[PDB]
């Protein structure tokens, strides 16, 4: 969807420990957000482990069925690399998979 | 007598009303006892400057003091708002 955050103010300058502020968030209907404020100072010590939509993506990608950038060997292996299994009752069918992870990287 | 002069109208408009919102400044100095300490630290701070500002006769400390004390004043009327 869409998740922005950006100053009320849309004027003015730098604000004064203890002032109010307005806070903008342009989020989806009925999504509910949860935020939160750090000085940037505690990232001088650490930077890792956050949490950032690229690394959910990744996450996403590597939990994938498929294993093939696409095509194959054959009809049996064109749905097999795209994560897909093929059966008719004229006997085509698909290899047989019987492993949760995709090739071991074979270089 | 007749009138005032050059320096002597301005001077002494910018005066009065620089005294007049030092009149009500206890009014406002106590109405942050249940606001923030931010509201608290400013008023503090811009009290004086409006006070020291007006003995001296200054021009410019006068007129500097004035939107000093006016603008924590305002800015006090809207963080009462929001508690009614």
């Amino acid at each position: 969807g869409s998740l922005v955050v950006k100053s009320g103010q849309s004027e003015d300058r730098q604000p004064v420990p203890g002032q109010q502020m307005t806070l903008k968030i342009e989020g989806d209907h009925g999504a509910r957000v949860v935020l939160v404020a750090v000085d940037k100072g505690v990232f001088v010590l650490n930077k890792k482990n956050k949490l950032t939509q690229s690394k959910i993506w990744d996450v996403v990608e590597k939990a994938d069925i498929g294993c093939t950038p696409g095509s194959g060997k054959d009809y049996a292996g064109v749905f097999s690399d795209a994560g897909l299994t093929f059966t008719s009752s004229s006997g085509q069918q698909t290899a047989q998979r019987a492993e949760l992870q995709c090739p071991q990287p074979a270089a | 007598t007749s009138l005032p002069t050059s320096n002597e109208y301005q001077n002494e408009k910018l005066a009065n009303e620089l005294k007049s919102l030092l009149d009500e400044l206890n009014v406002n100095e106590l109405a942050t006892g249940s606001l923030n300490t931010y509201y608290k630290r400013t008023i503090k701070i811009s009290g004086q400057k409006a006070m020291y500002a007006l003995k001296s006769k200054d021009f410019k400390k006068m007129s500097e003091a004035k939107y000093q004390l006016q603008k924590i004043y305002n800015e006090i009327d809207e963080a009462l708002k929001s508690k009614y």
